[PDB]
């Protein structure tokens, strides 16, 4: 179901997801690291189109979310 | 509201959809962070401390504006606050040379992917990213089911992801 799950980031990327899936990534991605850095690099080609600042293989989100974990 | 789908999530709380606006905006935000810190280490703890205060005060964001503009502005304060810490009065994304290699690479290779398109991959995607159109308003325009509109969009970011997952 990656490929599937693949599909349903892009749809929350343009916020047209179906409010099941939404459910469903979200708990993919906590679980499977290729899947949340497949948001990171839609995300970070997303800002390519648009021309904004990139810094690939930057991944403050681990240290937050690792600091946010627990409480 | 760009980031409406997601921002609901969170502001019931959700981690993993916290972890995807991190995920997001960390360049824009480390990118505003550096212009007062002028460190590449200070400024990414920084950023760290900056999203985590943004968590914990997703309380006092009331949906007034965009997410993005409100999350700015706690960047913001967190790094004038971090040099009046210190006595300094308060007033882009510098990168090791290497990184400036990779970087243009990667801009190379997805504008080179989105000139490859097949057409309609390049029109729907497209009509998302610069018109701004739901994809209710691109299956009008281009004549197709709602169902193909979200698939081409996916093929198209797939096809630049595929082209970059060696890069990254």
């Amino acid at each position: 179901s990656r490929e599937a799950l693949q599909e349903t980031l892009s749809a929350v990327m343009d916020n047209e997801a179906d409010e099941l899936e939404l459910r469903r990534v979200l708990a993919a991605c906590g679980e499977d690291a290729e899947l949340r850095s497949t948001w990171s690099r839609y995300q970070l080609a997303r800002s390519v189109m648009h021309r904004e600042p990139t810094l690939p293989k930057l991944d403050i989100a681990a240290a937050v979310s690792a600091a946010l974990a627990d409480e | 509201e760009q980031d409406q789908q997601l921002v609901e999530r969170v502001q019931r709380g959700d981690k993993r959809a916290f972890d995807l606006l991190v995920l997001k905006y960390q360049h824009k935000i480390l990118g505003l962070i550096v212009r007062f810190v002028h460190d590449a280490q200070e400024a990414q703890d920084v950023a760290q401390e900056a999203f985590i205060k943004a968590y914990r005060a997703l309380g006092n964001f009331r949906g007034d504006s965009a997410f993005y503009t409100w999350l700015y502005r706690i960047a913001i304060n967190t790094a004038k606050n971090h040099l009046v810490a210190r006595g300094r009065r308060p007033p882009k994304d510098i990168e090791s040379p290497e990184r400036a290699m990779l970087r243009d690479e990667i801009e190379a290779t997805v504008h080179q992917t989105i000139q490859q398109l097949p057409e309609d991959l390049r029109t729907a995607l497209t009509l998302r990213e610069f018109e701004g159109l739901s994809y209710e308003d691109i299956a009008t325009v281009m004549q197709c089911p709602v169902g193909t509109v979200r698939s081409r969009i996916f093929r198209a970011r797939e096809a630049i992801d595929k082209a970059l997952q060696p890069l990254l």
